[PDB]
């Protein structure tokens, strides 16, 4: 189909460790942006398939979506907070990339950005 | 590109 797999979400072999940052990342950051009420487009994976969307795979080569995101943290996939914001960061790039900018889901990529990075600027220690 | 149309944001 037009849809790939999605992205793992367990990381093989690595060890558990639990850090204040990645306990805010899922709990206060991830949290936050999934309530609110722009979140809904990037809640899975791009569905090309249910959406008709038969170029967007073809241009973006590294999927992201919070959902992803949001188990990777639960599965304690990330080593530090840096490989989640990556994350964060590319799930916004794809948006932008693919979208003509003005359109209605850049401008949910813009708002729920802006509020992505007034809370990185807030992690702990 | 095809785009995502309208997301009804006002
Ligand atoms: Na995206």
């Amino acid at each position: 189909s037009m849809n790939p797999p999605p992205p793992e979400t367990s990381n093989p072999n690595k060890p558990k460790r639990q850090t204040n940052q990645l306990q805010y990342l899922l709990r206060v950051v991830l949290k936050t942006l999934w309530k609110h009420q722009f979140a809904w487009p990037f809640q899975q994976p791009v569905d090309a398939v249910k959406l008709n969307l038969p170029d967007y795979y073809k241009i973006i080569k590294t999927p992201m979506d919070m959902g992803t995101i949001k188990k990777r943290l639960e599965n304690n996939y990330y080593w530090n907070a840096q490989e989640c914001i990556q994350d964060f960061n590319t799930m916004f790039t794809n948006c932008y990339i693919y979208n003509k900018p003005g359109d209605d889901i850049v401008l949910m990529a813009e708002a729920l950005e802006k509020l992505f990075l007034q809370k990185i600027n807030e992690l702990p220690t | 590109v095809i785009g995502k149309g309208g997301k009804n944001i006002k």
